[PDB]
């Protein structure tokens, strides 16, 4: 029951503020900082890496458990609301606050050691 | 130790945080105010089994090791207790690694909520730096 992609990551723009989007692509970057955790999604090579913010106090608890199973290069589908209210423009331009994170496949990454 | 505002501004400046990753000094004083109220001993356990430590409330899951958080990464390679010291060197070094991780100061929820996009220079006003 994972939702169909509605937008390409490069189509996530401030104009979409306040609307629901579904993005689909791979995990380009993960940052776990405690109360904030950010997963960036890409769907085009050398393309956008749109940041999906999970913030304690804002994001439902279960999605933090999903974030915990994530790895770089995992293929995901994430449903969320676009936020682009100032001061978002100071850096990222957009943020996505998720309501669903689906993991389609976990990457078989081979540790270097 | 509880720093005074200007006392912290001076220490943070000494430690090379002024414009570190493009963030002016006020951002860092503002972040400490709203994360720890300038208290280097500030310790806050989260419902998720992680704890936040020190003047900038650095988290035990990825950043420092506190011996009790599952899935520990200790990316700063320090024990969490080092972030509780009267001396802010360990917190500053670990903060500089965090702010370089790819999300800038958005790694700090207090900074996002209270500081980002505000007149952060107000936090160092009146100091003589």
């Amino acid at each position: 029951v994972s939702p169909k992609k509605t937008h390409w990551t490069a189509e996530i723009t401030p104009n979409l503020h306040g609307s629901e989007v579904v993005v689909a692509g791979w995990v380009a970057h993960l940052g776990d900082y405690g109360r904030v955790k950010i997963v960036k999604v890409s769907d085009r090579e050398g393309g956008a890496a749109v940041p999906v913010y999970l913030e304690r106090g804002k994001t439902p608890d279960h999605l933090f458990k999903v974030f915990a199973e994530l790895s770089r290069e995992d293929v995901v589908v994430i449903k969320g609301i676009v936020e682009a209210g100032w001061p978002v423009a100071l850096d990222t331009g957009v943020e996505i606050f998720p309501s669903e994170i689906w993991i389609l496949n976990k990457a078989k990454p081979l540790p270097i050691d | 130790k509880v720093f005074g505002r200007c006392e912290l501004a001076a220490a943070m400046k000494r430690h090379g945080l002024d414009n570190y990753r493009g963030y002016s000094l006020g951002n860092w004083v503002c972040a400490a105010k709203f994360e720890s109220n300038f208290n280097t001993q500030a310790t806050n356990r989260n419902t998720d089994g992680s704890t936040d430590y020190g003047i900038l409330q650095i988290n035990s899951r990825w950043w420092c090791n506190d011996g009790r958080t599952p899935g520990s990464r200790n990316l700063c390679n320090i024990p969490c207790s080092a972030l509780l010291s009267s001396d802010i060197t360990a917190s500053v070094n670990c903060a500089k690694k965090i702010v370089s991780d790819g999300n800038g100061m958005n790694a700090w929820v207090a900074w996002r909520n209270r500081c980002k996009g505000t007149d952060v220079q107000a936090w160092i006003r009146g100091c003589r730096l």
